[PDB]
């Protein structure tokens, strides 16, 4: 996953789970990449798939 | 299975719309951006329930889909969870909407603005969209934007959430309902 075409301001609402490194699951890459903008690239992926 | 409904594609999980048809024909309509390289659709995450297969897809410029049911006992119900659908129409600013998804549940909110044009970036630019206050998170993708028993939108995208809020574009129905000949029920 590569986050440096981000932020974008908006995302579609599929559901393709991310683990983020805060043990959330993010929906989707578009949402887990505006967070680790948000972070201001403080959070990174764990794993694919749910946390 | 009704509007607000999960589906699952090969790749993900999005929300049915609302369910159509053609003659004696059966269809639901969904976001655009999940039929899109899609082709078998199913009502459980274990892929044993089978819907049907992607039928058309018109995104990015839109954003709808249209899947034609292949399984022919699963009770295919025009409303919205419980609520009958009974006509589709336009979307006029400071109209009282509800939105439906198979994350989020139920949310209500307001149209804001009408033909309103989304990036979401790498060329995937949408036009035309209604833009409200409803807020959407992901798996919401495709459910209905109704309100009362009218069809208004099919649910695309936006940002924010359910717990801060957020602002959520929707497909207007009325175009998908021409380009595939179809009409709620």
């Amino acid at each position: 996953v590569d986050c440096s075409e981000y932020p974008k301001p908006a995302c579609t609402s599929e559901y393709r789970p991310l683990c983020g490194s805060d043990n959330k699951t993010y929906g989707n890459k578009c949402n887990f990449c505006n967070a680790v903008v948000e972070s201001n690239g403080t959070l990174t992926l764990s794993h694919f798939g749910k946390c | 299975i009704s509007g607000g409904d999960a589906i699952y594609s090969s790749t993900g999980r999005c929300s049915l719309g609302f369910n159509v048809r053609s003659g004696s024909t059966y269809y639901f309509l969904t976001a655009g951006h999940c039929t899109d390289g899609a082709t078998t659709w199913w009502a459980n995450s274990a892929r044993t329930t089978v819907l049907g297969t992607t039928s058309g897809s018109s995104f990015p410029n839109n954003d709808y889909g249209i899947v034609r049911y292949t399984n022919t006992t699963i009770p295919k119900d025009g409303t919205v969870g419980g609520q009958d659908i009974t006509s589709a129409a336009n979307a006029t600013v400071g109209m009282a909407v509800t939105r439906r998804g198979s994350t989020t549940g139920t949310h209500s909110g307001s149209v804001t603005a009408l033909n309103a044009t989304v990036n979401y970036g790498g060329g995937d630019v949408v036009y035309g969209m209604i833009r409200t206050n409803v807020c959407a998170e992901p798996g919401d993708s495709g459910g209905p934007l109704y309100s009362g028993t009218r069809a208004i939108g099919l649910t695309s995208g936006g940002s924010g959430n359910c717990s801060s809020g957020g602002t959520t574009f929707f497909q207007p129905v009325t175009e998908a309902l021409v380009a595939y000949g179809v009409s709620v029920y």
